[PDB]
């Protein structure tokens, strides 16, 4: 299992950017897919989940980013997609790609710098 | 839908993997209320909620469906599960059933009964790792994680709220990964906003690729609102079958529109109520019901291990049973000690020692009848539910209850023969001690074994009680101390030569009179019939007389059913 | 649930004992699970349910509970455990985090 | 027209009421909803001055413009309860007269006939006036026929404010609608009607004239549905359609505890719609009326009930008529109480059947066994009729007793004065059959010694029973105890086999304040006195076994006599305490 992270770099506020999510060494049609976050001086906080194939491939978005931000996965080459709108304002972080939440965090990717 | 708790999950850990399972019945007519012309068809995604008068007297629609039933057992139509035709095989192996009261041990956690079942559900390939994950996803799909240490006691007791309760109860009853799930009334007794979790949960399991049906006679709005299908049931006649939303627009279309601020369901269900005036709604109903239809493994020894271990847990973990057990044992112990005080200047007679070993053997099978009697009325719902949900076919379960009821009798029968030898002034020495001792545990124990089978063989608990007492009574006359064991001519006789209270009576005289000369030993065994059997046919008889008992509690185990 | 991991920060050598406590808002049961946040950037599970450890864990990690307060206990330090570690709840959506501890040599 | 008026209604003894203010006038009928910890409960037994003695009560209620204090609570305000405990072998005419017997005392039963029919006629029961009550499940009559049974019977007293407590619960949906249009009918023809609904339906909202709502004791809402509707939907809720407006207000206004979150948002919620209520015009119209009442000095007298303090006797006697027609009319216990004692001694007489006369076999053993068995049988045999007999009773007189017609302790002693003779005739019959036929020493004076020896025993286990279910409400412990308490006495108290002389000092004082021993001294000196035995061998005579087991028995027949027949007037008094004690500590 090894999770690899991509899409960061310097964007303004208010505009769009999409982040990438490799994976690979397990079934992605199978395993959910989760979005973590860390502010620089701030602890973990998740942000949305991407649910198996079970569950219609249905979404789910935090409190804070309800709406602004649209999580996707391509089931044909195992790559998920985070795109997020009305960033840069407080949305910058160190954004993680976790692969389950229920059964404990485990299989952390590498992470970038939005 | 605002008003209820929006802080939820809804993410599905525990889906049904296979092919979707269908449920068609098709013209179904029940006689004994009078189903007529009752037809539906559900698949694998769908809730069907059956409103109204969804029973047909002690049994619900939902029972027959299943194949069970109080009433009546005559059918008059076809009922395919999975395009296969009805059988008990069928719907043990595929249909699941959730019965409105729970059965539940209250000295258990939730973890530790929910790997029980398991242990009974799952087949022997599967090794402790899969039956543990299996569990855990039962646990985090109910959203029953922030519960699972605590314990599941019914009332009287801490435990939990009564929606955990219902949901510990679907995670038993889901843990085998059913097809077809099967709820009586499930939301009976609960807070609303605990119904409408209820609800929701159910929605959500039927949601994955599952059929799930409902039955609830008078629903909320907030429940019938989430309903997926809905069928209207009056008197046993089907109204409506459909969406839940869709319903008023057919009642409207048809010519009965529903009032502004008022219930849909209560008002459908009150405006073809049957009540001269009992005729003139009865062809109501008909006339609404004829228009619809022009418009359409593991094996025994793993299961009596595990059935031995909960009944270990749940014995050991039972405090005020135990301590007013304990209370009473050692109060009758003293009682009978201080009563027979045989130490000081004046020492014990014949009739007074006598009537000691009569009383130490009679005065105790009184309270161990109410304690079996008891304690076996307490879970035959739940034995007979277990039994019929298809765990175990009552094999090893006689052997496990048993021997979980073995360390119980023998600490029962410690606490009760420790202060009775020793302040009565009795023979002294260790053998007949030791004797005297296993005379009294043998004798208990078939008093038990008695109970069990008495307990097993009548369904009503006053008439058990009653039967049991009227052998108690039978036994206590046979003995050798109250008619002399002599005027018996052919029925007393006969009595005393199988009741064990005659035989304890004779053993515990031979043992404290064994070639022992008081003033006014060998006389008063020479004039009784006491001589006539030694001590080891005694006990020989005792332990035939035991496996006897045990042979007829089985055989009642195995072949009346256990109906509460 | 808010997770109060105590202390803040924590400094000491090679081959003590140390120990990391984690207080929950509610009753999780037992499902709580340990992070392991290396400077470089790469985060690895340690500890899952506070009671196994993950593939590949030394086994000098271990987790106890005493109440309601887990603790992360941690003997014979090496100089490859300078990291931080973040207790998180997963009984209860939605899953929260802890505070964080900055343990360094 | 009447009109009851509550201002600052508080119950602490922990606050179970939170300034209660309602305003009720003639005519109208006012529902009250609420969750399981609501309180309605509590505030019904305020208004009607049952649970006040328990706890402090706060407010002030004003009838008809006079405030009514808290001992006028009772012959003001009539209560009915849910439970509807009424005897199975009685007809409603009987039971109604009966009850206007026990409150109305005129004269004639004339009056009171044209009453009973009166109040049949009012309620539609003049066609189950002639049937037995029974039960509803084995051919007797429907609740619903129960409900407007009890319902006669309250008005019997000629009441004006009238108590539900949860009269639509554990009925059907019909059943439950006819209650609801009765009520609605009794209210509109001038009088005042306040009940509770758990769940009422949808159809219920527009036939009530007004609606309150309770939460933790604080008032949420209280008036007219129209401005209920009108007031939910200016706070910001307004009612979908087809949401059934009660459930939908009931949850708006409840509390979730299922979390820590959402109970403190409902809480939240229903503090927000009660400071709406409190600044709202109605709750200050409400004020303003019930002022105005206070002070306005034009309406009539404080209408109470037409009933007077009738005499003891005449009360002890009707109820010893009630109860004795009660038992007449059901077959099965007085088949119990005539043949229990016979099953027994049937039993008895399957294992002897005969007592020879020989010292090696079955000469003392025989009959020392068999009055063992009696003395342990006839107070077992008492204590199971009065467990099958009593409990419903007891019930009955505790649901009669909070309406003030009769006492509880005269209940027992009608209880006591109606079961003296059927159980007499059962230990004759008993004797009469079994005596004789065992054979022991036949004489008519030696019989009529046995008879008074286990009728007596009889009737102290059947008091020491009444008065354990007096003090205790489990029956299974009761008969638990009692099966404890004979066996301890029959085992301790009785010389058969235990030789007194010879038992420590502790259990000798214990044994003189039962029953048993003076029972088996009566039995010993009757039995072994006017016979002798032979071996063709310990003893001889029935002389010497008399003073081996009681010596100076002979000398003080009589005084055991005295003994056993005086004890029952101690276990009367015992139980009169019980009942004095029973009806304040519940």
């Amino acid at each position: 299992v090894k999770l690899v992270e991509s899409g960061g770099g310097l964007v303004q506020p208010g505009g769009s950017l999409r982040l990438s999510c490799a994976t690979s060494g397990f079934t992605f049609s199978e395993f959910f897919m989760e979005w973590v976050r860390q502010p620089p001086g701030k602890r973990l906080e998740w942000v949305a989940v991407s649910r198996n194939e079970a569950n219609d491939y249905t979404t789910d978005y935090s409190a804070s980013v309800k709406g602004r931000f649209i999580v996707s996965r391509d089931t044909s080459q195992n790559i998920l997609y985070l795109q997020m709108n009305a960033l840069r304002a407080e949305d910058t972080a160190i954004y993680y790609c976790a692969r389950d939440a229920w059964m404990g965090f485990d299989y952390w990717g590498q992470g970038t710098t939005v | 839908d605002r008003l209820f708790s929006s802080e939820s999950d809804n993410s599905l850990y525990f889906t049904y993997s296979g092919q979707p399972n269908t449920l068609e019945v098709r013209d179904l007519n029940y006689q004994v209320l009078g189903i007529q012309n009752l037809s539906f068809k559900v698949r694998s995604g769908q809730m069907l909620a059956i409103i109204g008068s969804s029973g047909c007297g002690r049994a619900s629609l939902l029972d027959v469906i299943t194949g069970r039933g109080h009433g009546g057992k005559i059918k008059s139509g076809q009922i395919w599960i999975n395009g296969q035709p009805s059988s008990p095989q069928l719907v043990r192996k595929c249909v699941a059933h959730v019965r409105q009261h729970n059965q539940l041990l209250p000295n258990l956690t939730v973890r530790e009964t929910l790997a029980f079942i398991a242990q009974m559900r799952l087949p022997r390939t599967f090794s402790q790792a899969q039956r543990d994950k299996r569990v855990e996803d039962v646990i985090a799909e109910l959203r029953l994680r922030q519960c699972a240490d605590t314990r599941v006691g019914n009332m009287y007791v801490r435990g939990l709220s009564g929606g955990e309760r219902r949901r510990v109860s679907i995670g038993v009853q889901l843990l085998w990964n059913p097809g077809i799930l099967i709820l009586d009334e499930p939301t009976s007794g609960l807070d609303s906003f605990t119904a409408h979790n209820l609800v929701k949960t159910l929605s959500r399991l039927a949601k994955g690729n599952r059929l799930v049906l409902i039955s609830l006679h008078q629903p909320r709005s907030d429940i019938f609102r989430l309903f997926d299908l809905v069928l209207l049931m009056t008197s046993g006649t089907p109204i409506y079958l459909g969406a839940a939303q869709h319903m008023v627009q057919y009642f409207t279309a048809i010519g009965y529109p529903c009032p502004r601020y008022s219930n849909p369901a209560d008002f459908y269900v009150d405006l073809t109520s049957i009540d001269e005036q009992e005729l003139a709604t009865r062809e109501k109903a008909q006339s609404l019901a004829a228009l619809f239809l022009e418009k359409v493994m593991p094996g025994a020894v793993q299961q009596f291990t595990t059935l031995i271990r909960r009944q270990i847990s749940n014995d050991f973990r039972d405090l005020p049973t135990l301590l007013e057990h304990g209370a009473e044992a050692c109060l009758m112990s003293m009682t009978i000690g201080f009563l027979y005080f045989g130490h000081g200047s004046i020492q014990l007679s014949f009739m007074d020692t006598a009537a000691l070993l009569f009383m130490i053997g009679a005065l105790i099978p009184f309270n161990v009848i109410l304690d079996v009697i008891s304690k076996c009325y307490s879970e035959r719902a739940m034995l007979y539910y277990e039994l019929e949900d298809g765990l175990y076919t009552t094999g090893p379960y006689f052997f496990a209850k048993i021997l979980g009821e073995l360390p119980e009798h023998c600490a029962y029968i410690i606490i009760y023969g420790m202060p009775t030898y020793w302040l009565a002034n009795l023979r002294p020495g260790l053998q007949p001690f030791l004797l005297h001792f296993l005379l009294v545990w043998l004798v208990v124990f078939c008093c038990r074994i008695m109970a069990l089978a008495a307990a097993a063989l009548l369904p009503t608990f006053h008439m058990a009680s009653f039967f049991s007492n009227a052998l108690y009574n039978s036994f206590y006359l046979a003995g050798g101390f109250m008619i002399n064991l002599s005027s018996l001519w052919t029925v007393p006789a006969w009595i005393s030569k199988v009741s064990f209270l005659r035989w304890c009576f004779e053993g515990l005289m031979k043992i404290q009179f064994s070639r022992r000369t008081y003033k006014m030993g060998d006389k008063i065994l020479s004039v009784m019939e006491l001589d006539s059997y030694p001590l080891y046919a005694i006990y020989l008889i005792v332990i035939g007389l035991s496996g006897g008992f045990m042979v007829l509690y089985y055989v009642s185990l195995r072949f009346i059913k256990q109906k509460p | 649930i808010q997770m109060t991991q105590s202390p803040s920060s924590l400094s000491a050598s090679l081959g003590e004992r140390v120990s990391l406590t984690c207080r929950a808002s509610q009753e999780i049961s037992g499902y709580l699970s340990w992070l392991q946040q290396k400077p470089d950037g790469t985060i690895q599970r340690l500890i899952y349910a506070a009671f196994s450890l993950d593939s590949g864990v030394p086994k000098r990690f271990s987790g106890s509970r005493s109440g309601s307060d887990y603790s992360l206990t941690i003997s014979s330090l090496e100089s490859e455990d300078l990291a931080h570690y973040y207790c998180l709840q997963y009984a209860s959506y939605p899953c929260t985090f802890g505070g964080g501890t900055k343990l360094e040599i | 027209p009447h009109s009851l008026g509550i201002l600052h209604a508080s119950y602490s003894v922990r606050q179970i009421l939170k300034d209660v203010s309602l305003y009720v006038e003639s005519g109208q009928i006012m529902c009250i909803l609420g969750s399981s910890g609501s309180g309605k409960t509590t505030l019904l037994d305020a208004m009607s001055g049952r649970l006040g003695r328990a706890g402090t009560f706060l407010g002030e209620v004003y009838v008809n413009g006079r405030a009514l204090r808290r001992e006028q609570f009772q012959d003001c305000f009539s209560y009915v309860l849910q439970s509807d405990t009424l005897l199975s072998s009685l007809t409603v005419r009987e039971t109604l007269h009966y009850t206007a017997l026990l409150a109305i005392r005129r004269g004639n039963p004339g009056s009171f006939q044209k009453k009973v029919e009166a109040v049949m006629a009012e309620l539609s029961l003049s066609h189950v006036a002639d049937r037995l009550i029974g039960n509803y499940s084995l051919g007797g009559i429907s609740t619903g026929e129960r409900r407007r049974v009890s319902i006669a019977a309250q008005l019997l007293q000629d009441p004006k404010v009238m108590l539900f407590d949860e009269p639509t619960t554990g009925l059907d949906c019909m059943t439950a609608n006819q209650i609801v249009v009765l009520l609605v009918e009794l209210a509109r023809r001038n009088r005042i009607v306040v009940l509770t609904i758990h769940q009422p339906r949808s159809e219920l909202f527009q036939l009530f004239d007004k609606i309150a709502i309770l939460s933790f004791g604080e008032l949420i809402f209280c008036g007219t549905p129209a401005e209920m509707l009108d007031f939910f939907n200016d706070c910001g809720y307004p009612c979908p359609e087809h949401s059934n407006p009660f459930d939908f207000y009931m949850d708006l206004t409840s509390v979730d505890t299922q979390s820590k979150e959402r109970e403190i948002e409902t809480s939240k919620r229903v503090q927000m719609i009660e400071s709406a209520y409190k600044k709202s015009a109605i709750c200050h119209k409400t004020l303003k009326n019930i002022e105005r009442m206070k002070h306005l000095k034009t309406l009539p007298m404080v209408p109470f009930k037409t009933k007077d303090s009738p005499g003891v006797f005449s009360k002890l006697g009707v109820l010893l008529r009630r109860v004795t027609r009660n038992l007449v009319r059901n077959k099965l216990a007085v088949i119990t109480r005539l043949l229990q004692n016979l099953i027994m001694g049937l039993f008895l007489l399957f294992f002897v059947l005969r007592v020879r006369s020989n010292v090696l076999k079955g000469a003392i053993q025989d009959r020392v066994g068999l009055l063992y068995q009696f003395v342990g049988a006839t107070p077992y045999t008492g204590m199971l009729n009065a467990v099958n007999l009593f409990p419903v009773l007891r019930a009955v007189s505790d649901q009669e007793s909070q309406d003030g017609l009769y006492q509880k302790w005269q209940m027992m002693l009608a209880y006591a004065l109606h079961v003296l003779p059927f159980s007499v005739v059962a230990t004759m019959i008993f004797s009469s059959v079994c005596y004789w036929t065992l054979g022991l020493h036949p004489e008519v004076a030696r019989f009529g010694y046995f008879s008074a020896a286990l009728l007596a025993p009889h009737l102290i286990g059947e008091f020491l029973t009444l008065v354990l279910l007096g003090i205790v409400q489990n029956p299974n412990i009761v008969n638990s105890v009692v099966a404890l308490l004979s066996i301890a006495g029959v085992l301790v108290g009785s010389g058969f086999l235990r030789n007194i002389q010879e038992m420590p000092i502790p259990f000798k004082i214990i044994s003189y304040f039962t029953f048993q021993k003076y029972c088996s001294e009566i039995l010993v000196v009757n039995e072994f006195y006017g016979l002798n035995f032979t071996c063709g061998c310990a003893f001889t005579q029935g002389i010497q076994f008399i003073e081996k087991t009681c010596p100076g028995a002979t000398s003080r027949f009589t005084m055991n006599f005295l003994i056993l027949y005086s004890f029952i007037p101690a276990l009367v008094i015992l139980g009169i305490v019980v009942f004095k004690i029973r009806d304040h500590l519940i």
